[PDB]
């Protein structure tokens, strides 16, 4: 399913915007607008590829299955396994 | 840059914000959640180096609890084949062959790991020379060999070990003649300290067993071939035999002090194994053996305490069965007792330093690794109190 | 019975004793039955 | 106090004291094997700087103090204040 998944992931905290990204970056889906979704998701994909390289540097068999950034102004969530790259925009709290 | 200005910048007092940040991240990261019986354990039997060649002694490495040294002494199938072979067998991975193989010209019959050197194996042989084996070298011949002088051991030697702190070690070894001697683990060309054990004038001791108490190194207990156990002080004015014990009318085939710590001390207690199936749970403080467990027609060959259980210990038997006596559970029947196939004469038992597994010797060289149930292996907090109460019974 | 001095009190105590020994012999029968059904193995320790 | 922070951080599960990495990529404090921690400290500095650039691309007023680098073997708690990058090795459970 698609719509039910997005609805349940959004309504759990009233998330500002989430799209499903089953491909390596460059997603065509949108939740508030095309640019802020697509370009930022591609940048997230690049940075999580770098983070995967970082976690493989210490030991190659390690993989990053969970990642969250909670700064003073936003919270970003992504749980990549092989191609499932999640995006969450949320207040820091 | 270099590691000097970092010291002054740390001593610099702009660290209030850094401390606040550290406290905040630690307090936020405090919460943690999740994302989503006696058994034959293993076997160890060489064929090239274990055709007959009965097992003599075993040990576990303190630094590497996965390592065990075997010692096969007798050579009768062929004079040309190796006389004494020492085999080290690993626990981490299962192999049909020992991890390393060692040879001595004479018949190796007592061996132990080295505490100071984590890559060295020392063993005693039938000739009475102390035999070294540095695993770094690729040669099967002994690395360092003590001379066969009257100063050193000239009779067969059974008890060899290294004790003391990491910065203070002494290679205590005693032969059948009754002589004790210490060595430095790096230099064994000369005996650093040696004197023969002797009781009341003109009475030598036919030494065949020894065990240092946990912690203490200055005093210990020695098992004699004449069935009479003695306590000796390693160093001091009273260096020598200090206790006459009736023991048993059978030669002592093993001895061990208490091997548990954490509650009320029991190190004064010790276990002796005679030649007539008479194990004596018994303390050095007392002169009377506290109990004299008797059964069977055969007899023990070794007795070893549990490194973790203050009540359980293992026993050897000649017809191939290994029994466990948990005194708190019972004092009349072995708590666990099973027999290995082929009813062979087991000769050595050595508890793993973890205490979760027990190794046993054999009359044919096939080392059998035995695992025990969890309920019988780990003691409890009340186990020590129950052990004290049972000792207080008589 | 206690500090009672009457010898008829002693006879009543004797009746109490024979009833006590009736229970004692019942216990004897119980422990001997538990004995024999556990016997026949061998001579050593818990067996005999 | 430095010692107070040491004892407070070592109380956390799987943490050996506290180790802090400066901007030069070397840990100002020594708690474990030096070459591995220095190389992986250069790596954390590299990808946290790239994450800082990434966030400043769209959020030029945000600051980074939280990151959950967790794998199937351990979690890494990297937290930069201004120069002193706080790093904590912690078991996931």
């Amino acid at each position: 399913e698609v719509e039910e998944t997005l609805k349940r992931l959004q309504s759990q905290k009233g998330v500002q915007g989430i799209i499903v990204v089953n491909t390596e970056g460059i997603p065509i889906k949108s939740t508030m607008d095309n640019p802020t979704t697509t370009q930022y998701a591609s940048l997230m994909h690049s940075f999580i590829l770098k983070a995967r390289s970082t976690v493989r540097d210490i030991d190659p068999q390690n993989d990053l299955t969970f990642l969250r950034i909670r700064s003073k102004k936003n919270e970003i969530m992504v749980a990549p396994d092989k191609d499932y790259f999640l995006i969450v925009i949320q207040n820091p709290t | 840059l270099t590691e000097e200005e970092k010291q002054q910048i740390l001593h610099s007092e702009e660290f209030l914000s850094f401390f606040d940040h550290s406290t905040r991240i630690v307090e936020r990261a405090l919460s943690e959640q999740i994302n989503i019986k006696l058994s034959l354990n293993r076997q160890f039997f060489d064929e090239r180096w274990s055709k007959h060649r009965v097992v003599s002694c075993l040990d576990w490495s303190s630094q590497y609890p996965e390592l065990l040294v075997a010692s096969y002494n007798n050579n009768e199938d062929a004079p040309h084949e190796p006389d004494g072979v020492a085999l080290v067998w690993n626990m981490k991975y299962k192999k049909t062959t020992p991890e390393y193989v060692f040879h001595c010209q004479s018949a190796v019959m007592s061996a132990t790991f080295a505490k100071f050197h984590p890559n060295l194996v020392v063993g005693g042989t039938y000739s009475g020379q102390i035999v070294l084996w540095d695993n770094r070298s690729n040669k099967r011949t002994p690395v360092q060999r003590t001379p066969l002088s009257a100063a050193a051991h000239t009779h067969p030697v059974y008890c060899v070990n290294v004790v003391g702190t990491q910065n203070a070690h002494n290679l205590i070894s005693i032969s059948t003649d009754g002589k004790i001697c210490s060595w430095s683990l790096d230099m064994l060309s000369h005996p650093q300290d040696s004197m023969e054990l002797v009781h009341k004038q003109s009475k030598a001791v036919a030494v065949t067993s020894m065990s240092f108490p946990v912690g203490d190194v200055n005093n210990f207990v020695v098992g004699s071939e004449e069935g009479s156990v003695y306590t000796a002080c390693r160093h001091g004015s009273k260096a020598g035999i200090s206790e006459m014990f009736e023991g048993h009318q059978g030669p002592i085939t093993g001895i061990h002090c208490h091997a548990a710590v954490g509650a009320v001390d029991f190190s004064h207690l010790f276990v002796t194994s005679s030649f007539d199936w008479t194990v004596k749970l018994w303390t050095t403080k007392n002169n009377k053996p506290l109990y004299s467990f008797e059964d069977n027609a055969d007899y023990v060959y070794d007795v070893m305490w549990s490194p973790t259980h203050p009540a359980l210990f293992a026993c050897v038997d000649g017809m191939g069965r290994l029994d466990l006596w948990n005194l708190n559970n019972d004092t009349e029947v072995p708590t666990a007792s099973i027999s290995v196939e082929g009813n062979p004469a087991l000769n050595r038992v050595r508890w793993t330093h973890s205490g979760r597994e027990i190794a046993v010797g054999d009359s044919e060289g096939q080392i059998v690794i035995y695992d025990v149930g969890e309920q019988i292996a780990v003691p409890r907090n009340d186990e020590w109190a129950r052990f004290g109460r049972t000792l207080a019974e008589i | 019975d206690g500090l009672d001095v009457s010898k008829e009190g002693t006879e009543a105590w004797e009746a109490a004793m024979k009833r006590y020994d009736e229970r004692i012999d019942r216990v004897e029968t119980r422990i001997t039955a538990r004995l024999r059904d556990q016997l026949g193995t061998a001579k050593n320790a818990n067996e005999m």
